[PDB]
């Protein structure tokens, strides 16, 4: 292409991209963003936290998790702690009020 | 009766319909029914019936059926291409024909377009066949639309 | 699309049963009506019955006692029979169609019809002779020939040339009723006249009522 | 709004090769490779016969190539066919969004033979001498070499009055052919016993004469 | 397949606006490209601008401010319309697509052109007259004839033989443009002689720009 600037539309240089999505069969891989918000406390309230969708009263924790543990759980095995992403603190999850 | 190219239109309503006693009267000499053979009408139930009516010749019952061509079906009275009903139809020689010629029996014989299913003109502006304007008089290619 | 055509003979004496068919080209039997119409010569016209096809009829009380309509569906023919002809009855017959469904009547395609004498003196064949140009029948660059037929009964004789070849400046002239009573006719064409030397040309006269088919060449003179 | 450039005509033997040159400005066909060439034969439509400095589309003889070195493209024709002789165009898309053609150069394929001139000779029609007018016609074909002279006589003379002449063009058969008019009036048609009409060709000299009826 | 076809006349004096037509035959309007293109006499070609299709456009900017063309994609036409005339243009016209899509660009299949003379001296008829072979006219077996063609003004005139019967040694020779400022041809034929008494010929003259269409037959001497 000899291309010049005093080139009719059309014969002007375009420039290119292909994007070709692929999915082989490996296990998962780059995806689109997820929009948070703020966390609230004591209010019952309708939470998910990174996959742990739940509904409670949230709370300040005192625990000490170790450092690879996201939430913890109870004896009957329920969801009463969990971990901040952002800000990496324990908070306890209690039901609000039925009767 | 009523005319061909004015017909009646009744509509008929909520009531109890034995279409048995017409069925089997015997006395009609052409019922066909076309959305729904006639011995099952006595058992089925619809919003509305309408019944239409009016006169014509012998030969030309031939064009009240969903899908023909003739001066009657193409403008005095067409029939939808998907029809429902019933069509029933008997000789009445001696009711309507008088000696001398009974001219009170018109129909609609040119037309600028058929007509679309189940609609009624009943004008009596003057058809202009040519390209000259008529102006309201007759004269060649200038026609008075209705005969009897 | 759909045409029409006449058959039988015509030239029995008087008082006996003629018959004619009407069998139909385009393909169109069983929807219609039939009918046969007459016609004197030089004469309006006239009617008789016509046939439905499943059901039938007959009609024109005149004629009435004497005329039979017959159809043959298959084949797709209407008979018409007359009975005890009376010399009277020498006409053209057409057998047009008629119309209804969408009402028009009337009638409709006609069928060229079928010059019917009735009398004595019974078939004879035309005798044909040609009739040679020259050089006082040229003008200049044109000149004319033709040939005579004479002496036939059938009364309605046809002419060819070359089996139909030319149409251009054929002309078939009207036949004169000999003092005899036998009829002779002429036909002529004019052609340019360099190709007599090296063109050909044939006169085929067809006599239906007889069977005589006869094609003359015509040649210059010596 | 200018134009290109291009030889005028070229010459060659049947069997060679040769080659024909189109030469432009560095900004047409030195800027740009979006050329190609036309092959126009005589009182005709062109044809299209090569797009891109080189790609016969499919249809076109394989003895032709096209080529570039710099603001100068050329055609190559192999074995020299005695039927292509022809005009040939070169176009290309110079700036300003427009394009331009180049200025037509005459193939000759230096013809063999000598033809040797076809004569004849046409007396007045006679609807034209009832007309009021008379026109001998003198028409020539089938001669190679175009290098034909006509001279009009009466019986015999040299006449030099209503005399009009084509100059020879080419046929289909690459030979020749040309006429020559003599308007005369109808007393002058009737006037001379004979006429004639002779054409010089290479030395050889063919005549043709003619006589009122 | 696909062929383009001109159309529109040419004769108007000079200083007005003249017009053409390239109706599409194959049928492919609206996705190339369509452009003009002149050809003076015994020169080199010429250019002027394109029109899309949905868009459009017009160029060459020598002939710029005097050229409009416009497109009908329903119908597929072009107008061309060029103003003021000069008779300088008196040239033939091409109307050659274009080609993208696909590169290659150049032009492509062109449409036979229409030669569009610029001067005074309106339309004249032209006058035919026959010219007869004859025993000298003979080569043995083979003899020529032919017909001249007299004084008209369109200048690209068309002949052809009993309706373009005849491919064979027919040859039409090239106008002669006389001191009167009119052109003048003639057209010949050359065939086995002995077919000439038999045979029939007609040369058939189409002058496009009058209207004049005549068709005469070709004979013998005496
Ligand atoms: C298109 O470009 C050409 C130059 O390639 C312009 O031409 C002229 O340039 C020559 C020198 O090469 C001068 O001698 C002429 O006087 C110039 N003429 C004009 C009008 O500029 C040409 O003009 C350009 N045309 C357009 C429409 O841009």
């Amino acid at each position: 292409y000899g291309f010049q600037p005093t080139n009719g539309v059309g014969y002007q240089p375009y420039r290119v991209v292909v994007l070709s999505f692929e999915l082989l069969h490996a296990p998962a891989t780059v995806c689109g963003p997820k929009k948070s918000t703020n966390l609230v406390k004591n209010k019952c309230v309708n939470f998910n936290f990174n996959g742990l969708t739940g509904t409670g009263v949230l709370t300040e924790s005192n625990k000490k998790f170790l450092p690879f543990q996201q939430f913890g759980r109870d004896i009957a095995d329920t969801t009463d702690a969990v971990r901040d992403p952002q800000t990496l603190e324990i908070l306890d999850i209690t039901p609000c009020s039925f009767g | 009766f009523a005319s061909v190219y004015a017909w009646n239109r009744k509509r008929i309503s909520n009531c109890v319909a034995d279409y048995s006693v017409l069925y089997n009267s015997a006395s009609f000499s052409t019922f066909k029914c076309y959305g729904v053979s006639p011995t099952k009408l006595n058992d089925l139930c619809f919003t509305n019936v309408y019944a239409d009516s009016f006169v014509i010749r012998g030969d030309e019952v031939r064009q009240i059926a969903p899908g023909q061509t003739g001066k009657i079906a193409d403008y005095n009275y067409k029939l939808p291409d998907d029809f429902t009903g019933c069509v029933i139809a008997w000789n009445s020689n001696n009711l309507d024909s008088k000696v001398g010629g009974n001219y009170n029996y018109l129909y609609r014989l040119f037309r600028k377009s058929n007509l679309k299913p189940f609609e009624r003109d009943i004008s009596t502006e003057i058809y202009q066949a040519g390209s000259t304007p008529c102006n309201g008089v007759e004269g060649f290619n200038c026609y008075f639309p209705l005969q009897s | 699309q759909v045409q029409l055509q006449e058959s039988g003979p015509g030239l029995v004496k008087p008082s006996e049963t003629l018959s004619l068919t009407c069998t139909v080209s385009g393909g169109s039997i069983s929807s219609y009506y039939w009918s046969w119409i007459r016609q004197p010569p030089g004469k309006g016209l006239e009617w008789i019955g016509y046939i439905y096809y499943s059901g039938s009829t007959n009609y024109n009380p005149s004629l009435k006692s004497r005329v039979t309509i017959s159809v043959d569906t298959s084949k797709k023919q209407f008979s018409l029979k007359l009975s005890s002809v009376t010399a009277a009855d020498t006409a053209v017959y057409y057998c047009a169609r008629l119309e209804r469904d969408w009402p028009l009547d009337a009638f409709d395609i006609w069928g060229q019809g079928t010059m019917v004498t009735v009398s004595s003196a019974s078939t004879k064949g035309p005798s044909v002779f040609p009739l040679a140009p020259s050089s006082k029948s040229t003008s200049g660059g044109t000149a004319a020939l033709g040939c005579l037929v004479k002496d036939y009964f059938p009364e309605p004789v046809t002419v060819s040339w070359n089996s139909g070849a030319l149409t251009s400046g054929v002309h078939t002239f009207p036949a004169v009723l000999q003092s005899s009573g036998l009829y002779s006719l002429s036909s002529v064409v004019t052609v340019p006249s360099s190709s007599l030397g090296t063109q050909t040309y044939i006169c085929n006269v067809n006599h239906k009522p007889s069977n005589t088919k006869v094609d003359k060449k015509v040649e210059p003179k010596s | 709004q200018s134009a290109l450039t291009q030889p005028a005509s070229v010459s060659g033997s049947p069997g060679q090769s040769i080659t024909i040159s189109c030469t432009g400005t560095s900004s047409d066909v030195g800027g740009y490779n979006y050329v190609s060439w036309y092959q126009q034969h005589p009182g005709k439509a062109p044809k299209f016969m090569i797009y891109d400095v080189s790609k016969r589309p499919s249809g076109v003889s394989n003895r032709f190539s096209g080529s570039k070195s710099g603001n100068t493209a050329s055609l190559t024709i192999s074995g020299l066919q005695a039927e292509d002789e022809a005009d040939y165009y070169c176009s290309s898309y110079t700036s300003n969004n427009t394009f331009a053609f180049g200025g037509g150069t005459k193939l000759t394929v230096l013809g063999q033979p000598k033809a040797a001139p076809s004569v004849t000779l046409f007396p007045p029609s006679s609807e034209e001498l009832q007309a009021n007018k008379a026109t001998l016609v003198c028409l020539i074909s089938d001669f190679y070499p175009g290098a034909v002279t006509v001279a009009w006589k009466a019986d015999s003379s040299p006449v030099k009055a209503g005399v009009e002449t084509t100059t020879p063009s080419k046929q289909s058969n690459n030979k020749y052919a040309a006429s020559s008019y003599l308007s005369l009036t109808p007393e002058q048609w009737k006037s001379h016993r004979s006429y004639s009409c002779q054409v010089t060709h290479e030395g050889s000299t063919v005549e043709k004469t003619v006589a009122p009826t």
